[PDB]
C-alpha cells in the first residue's frame, strides 16, 4: 500500500531476481503456489509493498521479468518459484544481445523496450500509491546493462516523481573473461549516476574473493555467489518489508542515505557470511557489528579505510537486546570516528528487526555510503582506458551506431564522479 | 517570604510567593508562497523531460 | 583507547598533559571538532560548555569549570567577597577593595568613604588599582581609571610586606590547586616565590620593577642575583624562615593559604559543581599570594588558566592526569597534592 | 467555560495526543465508549473539562482533537485502537504518502494538497466553540510532517483565528531514538516559520525523557511508549488548570503573561518530579521539600540545561497530590539558601504557585508508581538556549557542505530559505545571551 515495482533484466538480472523472490517468499510464509502458510502476522502487515492480492487469498509477486533471449526465463518459469510469477509479465525477446550494451540501450533492446512498459504500466495502475522501482540486473553484459539502462530511462519519462533503485551487479575479470565488460559498465555507470536515486554496487569481484577467501570454496559458481547476493537483499529491503520506524519505505532512505545527488552508491556488507551447509553458533551481538563492518564483510571490493564513510545504515535481524546494539553501535563509531565524516554529525542509524532470515538466529546487513566507493569505479575506469586507448573492440558498437564519443562523454562522466568522492574524503 | 493572591476550592488552591521584587502574513502572501515552490517544482520537472526527450 | 581534542594550543600546562596522555598508548586525541571525545582540553574564551555531555556512549569530562570566571576576574572577585555571607565584608584575607567603572554597579562614592578616614586618620593611605599604576592620590588614579576604558579595581596596597634579607626584598606566593569532578580540593605540595631583585623602596612608586613581582615584569627590567628566574622554592624559603624567624612555612603562611583556599571554592561549590550534571569539570587555579611584615597571609589574585613555573611542569601535569582525568577513566593494570577538606563541628 | 483545540501532527504528535487523551479521560473519569457517569448534565454544559470535551445527547464526552499525519499507519491505530468510538471519524485525517523526513516536503509540497481539507476539519469543532480560546499543537521537530505541515497549519491558524492562543508541545530530536539525519534542518525551519505564530511553546527533548526512563524507571531500552507515557504525564499537569476548578493558568492567555514577558523567548522549560517505578517493590514516598528540591536537578528536566548559568523570568510550580502553602514555602526558603537562583533585574523573584489535590492519576499497567504528591515547574529559563545552540551547531556543520540540500529544492524552497531561517536563530541565540548574561 506504499508499492514497489520490480524488474529483472538479462541473465543475471533474472537470476539473482528469481533469488530474491524464492528468499523474501519463504520470509514472508508465501509458497509457489502463492498461498501464505506462516504462522504470524508480521509477515502479512507489509506484504503489499511487494505482493498483489489475489482471488482466493493469493500473493503475486509485483515483479516484471525482462530479457533479450530465453534461456534463463525458461529456467526461471520451470524452476520451483517460477509458478508464482504472473505469466504476462514475462517479457522477452529471441535474439539475446551478445553481451553488446548497444544492442541493448538502441538496437535490440528498443525492439521490446515498449512491451515492458506496458506491464509495468498495468502494474503501476493497481497500486494504492506507488512508491517507485527496484531493478536487478548486472552491467558487463548487454541485455540487463544496456536495455535495463534504457527501462530505468525510459521509466523515470513516465514516473519522473517516483524513486528509482538498483541492484547492480559489477563485472569483474575474475569471474568473466569476456573483454568488454568495462564499456558496458562504464556505459552503464554513467546512465545510473543521471538516473537512479539508489543503487547497490554488488561487485563480482567482492563475492568470488568472499567465496574463495572466506567461505574456502576453491571453485566457486555463479550458485555461491548468489547466495551472497540474496542475504544482502533480503537484508537491505527488511526495513522496507517488515513493520519498522527507519528506513521504511524508499524515499525516507534515500534521504537518510543520499547527502549529495550523484554520490547515491551503496557498499552493502553482510554478517555473518555463510555458504549455502549449516552454521550452528549463533553470533554474539558484538561479533555481528565487528563482522558487518569488516571489509572482508563487503560486497563491493573497496577498502573502507582507505576513505569515510558519509551515511551508514545498519539493520539487525533476531532476537536480541537492542540495549548490546545500541552499546556496540555506538562503540564502532566512537572507536574509529575518524572514518566518518564530522560534518554530517549522527550518520549512522540503525534498525532491528525480530524476524531472522532463514537459517539464522542473528543476522546483520550493513549499508555504507562511502567515498572508498571510488576504487571500484577507478578499477572499471583502468580496464576501459586500456582499451579505449587503442580503440579496441569499438567495431562491435559502432556497428550499432554509436560513436566514439559517447565511450568518452561516459569514461568523463564516470571519472567526474570518481573526483567528487575524493572530493568529501578530503573535506 | 510575602504570600499573596491566596485562592482556594474543593480542588485546590493556588497563590504567589514573593523573595524579591524587581531593581503577520496574509492569506494571499501565503497562498502565493506555495504557488511559488510549485512554480519551481514544475520548472525542474520540466527541464529533466526536456533533457529525456533530447 | 580513550579519545580527546585540544582547544587551547597557547596552553603551558596543556601541552605537557597532551604528550603524557598519548604516552601512555591508551589516549588518541582527535581532530579538534571532532565531537566523539571522552576529554576536552578547551579554549578560554566562550568555551562550548551547552555541547557537553549529549554524546551517547561517551562519558565526557573537560577541564574548566563553568562559572569559574566569578573567582577568576577581579571585578567579579571583589563582588563575590563583599555579597557571599560565607565569606562576607568582615573577611580579613582579602584587601579592602573597590569596583570602578570609566564614565563613557559602579562603587565609586563608597571608595572616597574610606579614603577621607585615611586622611583623616593620617595614616597609611597607599591604594593600586586593577597596565597598573599605585599612587597615594585618589583622583591620579580615578583619572587614570577614565583614561583606560575598562572596569577597574581599586584595592589597599599592603605598605608593610614581608622583606627577604638579603636584599630587602618583596615577593608573592603562587598555589597550583587542582579541583577534581568529585569537588575535591587538591594543594600542589610545591608552590613558589616570584620574587622582586631590587630593594623594597616605600617612597616612591613609579620605579615598578621592586613593587610587582611578576615574571614577567622581573626580566624585561637584577633578574637571577639571589636564586634562578626571581624564584624561590619553599624548600629554601621555609629553610629561610626557620634561620631567620624561628618558624616554618606551615604555620606561619601555608594554614592561612589552605584556609583562604577551602573557603573561596567552598563558596562556589553550589554554582559550579558538576556532581549531578551530564558532563563533568575539572580545572587548575593558581591562587596568588601576599605575606606582611606580620606574616599574615592575603589574597591578591585568583587564575583561571595559570602557568605552571618550569621546574614544576613535569610533576604537576602528572598529577593533573594521575588525579583530574584517569579517576574518571581508568587504566590497566608518593601523592604530590595535599587534600582540602575540614569538617569542623557547631 | 472557553473551549480548547488539540491539534496533533505526524507520527510523534499522534502518538503523544494519543497518550495524553488516554490519561485525560482517566483523569476524568471518562470510559473508552465516551460515556461519564459521573457528569449529571447529560447532553452538556460549561464545566471545567468540557473546555477539552464536547458532549452529544447520547451522553457522549468527546475530545476537542483533529489528528492529522501523511501517511495513514499511525492514525489507523487510534481508528482500531482502545478509544476508536472516542472520536468522531471526521477528526482523523490521513494522505498516501509521507513527507519523508523532509520540512519542504510536508511544507510546500504535500502541505498545499491537504491544509484546506485540515483547515475545514478545524472549523467543524470551532462551530460547537461559544468561546474558543484557542489551540494547543503536538508535533516533532525533526519529522517532515510535524515541522513542515506544522509550521504551514500554524501561519494559517494566525489569519483564520488572529485573536486566538497558540500552544505547542514539540519533540525535540535526539539521536539515541531519531529516524532521520536531516532533523536539525527541519527543527531550525519550522522554528523559524513558526515562531511569530506560537504564544508559548513546551520542549521536550527526546534525550532527556530516555534518559528519566533508563535512569528511574529502569527500561534498559525506551520505545515510544515508555517515553510517551512519561511526556504524557508532564502535558497533563500543564493543562491540569484548564480542565479543573482553579485560579491560577485557567486560560491560554495565562500562560503567555505568566510565563512568556518577552514573546520570542517563548520557550518554558519544564522540570517534573518524583519519576518512580512501578517495579521497585519498597518507596519512601517524598516530601514537598524533596520533590520541590528537586525541580531544580537539571536531571528531571525535559530538557538538559543549567539554569544556575542563565537567568530566570518566570517560574510556576504545579503540583498535585496532598500538598499545602505552608510546606511549599517552607521548601522554597530552604532551597533559595541553597541553590542559585538569578531573575533578570525586571522582574520579581517569585513563584505562582497550583495545588491540586488529587494525585497524580496513572496508567494502570504502566511504569510509573501511583505516588502521593508530584510537581511540575515551568520556569522560563534563559539557559534552555543550550538546546539552540546545539540544534544550530549540527545546522551549520551540514549546512556548510550543502549536504541534503537538494532534497529539500527538489521540493520548490530556495537555498536561501536555509539561511535566513538560521539568521533568525542566531539572532534567537543572542536574544537569550542579552537577558541572561552581564559582563
Ligand atoms: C567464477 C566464474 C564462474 C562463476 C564459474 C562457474 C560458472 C557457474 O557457476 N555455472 C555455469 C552456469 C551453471 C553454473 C554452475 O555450474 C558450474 C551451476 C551448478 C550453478 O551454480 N547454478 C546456479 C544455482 C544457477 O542458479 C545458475 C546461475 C547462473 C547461471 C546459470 C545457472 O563454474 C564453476 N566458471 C565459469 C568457472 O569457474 C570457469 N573458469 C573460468 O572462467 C576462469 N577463467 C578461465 C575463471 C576463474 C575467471 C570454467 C572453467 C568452469
Ligand atoms: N517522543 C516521541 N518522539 C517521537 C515519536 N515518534 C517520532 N518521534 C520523534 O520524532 C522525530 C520523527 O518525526 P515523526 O513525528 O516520526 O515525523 P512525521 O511528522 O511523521 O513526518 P514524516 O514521516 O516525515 O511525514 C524523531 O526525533 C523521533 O524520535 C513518539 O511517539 N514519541
Ligand atoms: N593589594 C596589594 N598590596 C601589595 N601588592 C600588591 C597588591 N595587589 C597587587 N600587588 C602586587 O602586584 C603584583 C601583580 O598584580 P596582579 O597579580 O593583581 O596582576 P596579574 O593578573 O597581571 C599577575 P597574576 O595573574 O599572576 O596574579 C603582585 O605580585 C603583587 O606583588
Ligand atoms: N553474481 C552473478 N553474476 C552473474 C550471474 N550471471 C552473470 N553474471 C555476471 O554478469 C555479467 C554478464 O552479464 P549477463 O547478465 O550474463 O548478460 P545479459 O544477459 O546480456 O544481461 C558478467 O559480469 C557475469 O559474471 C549470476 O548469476 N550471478
Ligand atoms: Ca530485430
Ligand atoms: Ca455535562
Ligand atoms: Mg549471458
Ligand atoms: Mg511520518
Amino acid at each position: 500500500m506504499r508499492e514497489i515495482v520490480h524488474i529483472q533484466a538479462g541473465q543475471c538480472g533474472n537470476q539473482i531476481g528469481a533469488k530474491f523472490w524464492e528468499v523474501i517468499s519463504d520470509e514472508h510464509g508465501i509458497d509457489p503456489t502463492g498461498s501464505y502458510h506462516g504462522d504470524s502476522d508480521l509477515q502479512l502487515e507489509r506484504i503489499n509493498v511487494y505482493y498483489n492480492e489475489a482471488a482466493g487469498n493469493k500473493y503475486v509477486p509485483r515483479a516484471i521479468l525482462v530479457d533479450l533471449e530465453p534461456g534463463t526465463m525458461d529456467s526461471v518459469r520451470s524452476g520451483p518459484f517460477g509458478q508464482i510469477f504472473r505469466p504476462d509479465n514475462f517479457v522477452f525477446g529471441q535474439s539475446g544481445a551478445g553481451n553488446n550494451w548497444a544492442k541493448g540501450h538502441y538496437t535490440e533492446g528498443a525492439e521490446l523496450v515498449d512491451s515492458v512498459l506496458d506491464v509495468v504500466r498495468k502494474e503501476s495502475e493497481s497500486c494504492d500509491c506507488l512508491q517507485g522501482f527496484q531493478l536487478t540486473h548486472s552491467l558487463g553484459g548487454g541485455t540487463g546493462s544496456g536495455m535495463g539502462t534504457l527501462l530505468i530511462s525510459k521509466i523515470r519519462e513516465e514516473y519522473p516523481d517516483r524513486i528509482m533503485n538498483t541492484f547492480s551487479v559489477v563485472p569483474s575479470p575474475k569471474v568473466s573473461d569476456t573483454v568488454v565488460e568495462p564499456y558496458n559498465a562504464t556505459l552503464s555507470v554513467h546512465q545510473l549516476v543521471e538516473n537512479t536515486d539508489e543503487t547497490y554496487c554488488i561487485d563480482n569481484e567482492a563475492l568470488y574473493d568472499i567465496c574463495f577467501r572466506t567461505l574456502k570454496l576453491t571453485t566457486p559458481t555463479y550458485g555461491d555467489l548468489n547466495h551472497l547476493v540474496s542475504a544482502t537483499m533480503s537484508g537491505v529491503t527488511t526495513c522496507l518489508r517488515f513493520p519498522g520506524q527507519l528506513n521504511a519505505d524508499l524515499r525516507k532512505l534515500a534521504v537518510n542515505m543520499v547527502p549529495f545527488p550523484r554520490l547515491h552508491f551503496f557498499m552493502p556488507g553482510f554478517a555473518p557470511l555463510t555458504s549455502r551447509s549449516q552454521q550452528y553458533r549463533a553470533l554474539t551481538v558484538p561479533e555481528l557489528t565487528q563482522q558487518m563492518f569488516d571489509a572482508k564483510n563487503m560486497m563491493a571490493a573497496c577498502d573502507p579505510r582507505h576513505g569515510r564513510y558519509l551515511t551508514v545504515a545498519a539493520v539487525f535481524r533476531g532476537r536480541m537486546s537492542m540495549k548490546e546494539v545500541d552499546e556496540q553501535m555506538l562503540n564502532v563509531q566512537n572507536k574509529n570516528s575518524s572514518y566518518f565524516v564530522e560534518w554530517i554529525p549522527n550518520n549512522v542509524k540503525t534498525a532491528v528487526c525480530d524476524i531472522p532470515p532463514r537459517g539464522l538466529k542473528m543476522s546483520a546487513t550493513f549499508i555504507g555510503n562511502s567515498t572508498a566507493i571510488q576504487e571500484l569505479f577507478k578499477r572499471i575506469s583502468e580496464q576501459f582506458t586500456a582499451m579505449f586507448r587503442r580503440k579496441a573492440f569499438l567495431h562491435w558498437y559502432t556497428g550499432e551506431g554509436m560513436d566514439e564519443m559517447e565511450f568518452t562523454e561516459a569514461e568523463s562522466n564516470m571519472n567526474d564522479l570518481v573526483s567528487e568522492y575524493q572530493q568529501y574524503q578530503d573535506a | 517570604m510575602e504570600v499573596i493572591e491566596l485562592n482556594k476550592c474543593t480542588s485546590g488552591q493556588s497563590f504567589e510567593v514573593i523573595l524579591k521584587p524587581p531593581s503577520d502574513p496574509s492569506l494571499e502572501e501565503i497562498q502565493k508562497k506555495l504557488e511559488a515552490a510549485e512554480e519551481r517544482r514544475k520548472y525542474q520537472e520540466a527541464e529533466l523531460l526536456k533533457h529525456l526527450a533530447e | 583507547m580513550y579519545t580527546f581534542v585540544v582547544r587551547d594550543e597557547n596552553s603551558s600546562v596543556y601541552a605537557e598533559v597532551s604528550r603524557l596522555l598519548l604516552a601512555t598508548g591508551q589516549w588518541k586525541r582527535l581532530r579538534k571538532d571532532n565531537p566523539r571525545f571522552n576529554l576536552m582540553l578547551g579554549e578560554r574564551n566562550r568555551l562550548p560548555f551547552g555541547r557537553l555531555g549529549h554524546e551517547p556512549g561517551l562519558v565526557q569530562l573537560v577541564n574548566y569549570y563553568r562559572g569559574a570566571d566569578k573567582l577568576c576576574r577581579k571585578a567579579s572577585l571583589v563582588k563575590l567577597i563583599k555579597t557571599s555571607p560565607e565569606l562576607s565584608e568582615s573577611c580579613t584575607w582579602f584587601p579592602e577593595s573597590y569596583v570602578i567603572y570609566p564614565t563613557n554597579t559602579d562603587e565609586r562614592e563608597v571608595f572616597l568613604a574610606a579614603y577621607n578616614r585615611r586622611r583623616e586618620g593620617r595614616e597609611g593611605n597607599v591604594w593600586i588599582a586593577k597596565g597598573i599604576l599605585i599612587s597615594s592620590e585618589a583622583s591620579e588614579l580615578l583619572d587614570f581609571i577614565d583614561e583606560q576604558g575598562q572596569v577597574h579595581v581599586i584595592q589597599k596596597y599592603l605598605e608593610k610586606p614581608l622583606l627577604l634579607e638579603p636584599g630587602h626584598r618583596k615577593f608573592d606566593i603562587r598555589s597550583w590547586v587542582l579541583v577534581d569532578h568529585l569537588y575535591n580540593i587538591y594543594l600542589y605540595r610545591e608552590g613558589v616565590l616570584r620574587t622582586s631583585s631590587e630593594p623594597y623602596n616605600s617612597a616612591n612608586f613609579q620605579d615598578k620593577t621592586c613593587h610587582l613581582t611578576n615574571h614577567c615584569i622581573q626580566k624585561e627590567y637584577n633578574y637571577g642575583r639571589y636564586e634562578e628566574g626571581n624564584e624561590m622554592f619553599f624548600e629554601e624559603f621555609n629553610q629561610y624562615l626557620m634561620d631567620a624567624l624561628n618558624t616554618t612555612l606551615e604555620n606561619s603562611i601555608l594554614l592561612q593559604i589552605k584556609h583562604i583556599i577551602r573557603s573561596c571554592l567552598m563558596c562556589i561549590e553550589p554554582a559550579i559543581s558538576t556532581k549531578h550534571l551530564h558532563y563533568q569539570s575539572f580545572q587548575l587555579f593558581g591562587f596568588d599570594f601576599m605575606v606582611d611584615e606580620e606574616l599574615k597571609v592575603w589574597l591578591i589574585e585568583v587564575n583561571g588558566a595559570p602557568a605552571c613555573a618550569q621546574k614544576l611542569y613535569a610533576e604537576l601535569c602528572q598529577g593533573i592526569v594521575d588525579v583530574a582525568i584517569s579517576s574518571v577513566f581508568p587504566l590497566a593494570d608518593t601523592s604530590i597534592f595535599i587534600k582540602l577538606h575540614h569538617h569542623h563541628h557547631h | 467555560m472557553r473551549e480548547c483545540i488539540s491539534i496533533h501532527v505526524g507520527q510523534a504528535g499522534v502518538q503523544i495526543g494519543n497518550a495524553c487523551w488516554e490519561l485525560y479521560c482517566l483523569e476524568h473519569g471518562i470510559q473508552p465508549d465516551g460515556q461519564m457517569p459521573s457528569d449529571k448534565t447529560i447532553g452538556g454544559g460549561d464545566d471545567s473539562f468540557n473546555t477539552f470535551f464536547s458532549e452529544t445527547g447520547a451522553g457522549k464526552h468527546v475530545p476537542r482533537a483533529v489528528f492529522v499525519d501523511l501517511e495513514p499507519t499511525v492514525i489507523d491505530e487510534v481508528r482500531t485502537g482502545t478509544y476508536r468510538q472516542l472520536f468522531h471519524p471526521e477528526q482523523l485525517i490521513t494522505g498516501k504518502e509521507d513527507a519523508a523526513n523532509n520540512y519542504a516536503r510536508g511544507h510546500y509540497t504535500i502541505g498545499k494538497e491537504i491544509i484546506d481539507l485540515v483547515l475545514d476539519r478545524i472549523r467543524k469543532l470551532a462551530d460547537q466553540c461559544t468561546g474558543l480560546q484557542g489551540f494547543l499543537v503536538f508535533h516533532s521537530f525533526g519529522g517532515g510532517t510535524g515541522s513542515g505541515f506544522t509550521s504551514l497549519l500554524m501561519e494559517r491558524l494566525s489569519v483564520d483565528y488572529g485573536k486566538k492562543s497558540k500552544l505547542e508541545f514539540s519533540i525535540y530530536p535526539a539521536p539515541q531514538v531519531s529516524t532521520a539525519v536531516v532533523e536539525p534542518y527541519n527543527s531550525i525551519l519550522t522554528t523559524h516559520t513558526t515562531l511569530e505564530h506560537s504564544d508559548c511553546a513546551f520542549m521536550v527533548d527526546n534525550e532527556a525523557i530516555y534518559d528519566i526512563c533508563r535512569r528511574n524507571l529502569d527500561i534498559e531500552r525506551p520505545t515510544y511508549t515508555n517515553l510517551n507515557r512519561l511526556i504524557s504525564q508532564i502535558v497533563s499537569s500543564i493543562t491540569a488548570s484548564l480542565r479543573f476548578d482553579g485560579a491560577l493558568n485557567v486560560d491560554l492567555t495565562e500562560f503567555q503573561t505568566n510565563l512568556v514577558p518577552y514573546p520570542r523567548i517563548h520557550f518554558p522549560l519544564a522540570t517534573y518530579a518524583p519519576v518512580i517505578s512501578a517495579e521497585k517493590a519498597y518507596h519512601e514516598q517524598l516530601s514537598v521539600a524533596e520533590i520541590t528540591n528537586a525541580c531544580f536537578e537539571p536531571a528531571n528536566q525535559m530538557v538538559k540545561c543549567d539554569p544556575r548559568h542563565g537567568k530566570y523570568m518566570a517560574c510556576c510550580l504545579l503540583y498535585r497530590g496532598d500538598v499545602v502553602p505552608k510546606d511549599v514555602n517552607a521548601a522554597i526558603a530552604t532551597i533559595k539558601t541553597k541553590r542559585s537562583i538569578q531573575f533578570v533585574d525586571w522582574c520579581p523573584t517569585g513563584f505562582k504557585v497550583g495545588i491540586n489535590y488529587q494525585p497524580p492519576t496513572v496508567v494502570p499497567g504502566g511504569d510509573l508508581a501511583k505516588v502521593q504528591r508530584a510537581v511540575c515547574m515551568l520556569s522560563n529559563t534563559t539557559a534552555i538556549a543550550e538546546a539552540w545552540a546545539r540544534l544550530d551547531h549540527k545546522f551549520d556543520l551540514m549546512y556548510a557542505k550543502r549536504a541534503f540540500v537538494h532534497w529539500y529544492v527538489g521540493e520548490g524552497m530556495e537555498e536561501g530559505e536555509f539561511s535566513e531561517a538560521r539568521e533568525d536563530m542566531a539572532a534567537l541565540e543572542k536574544d537569550y545571551e542579552e537577558v541572561g548574561v552581564d559582563s
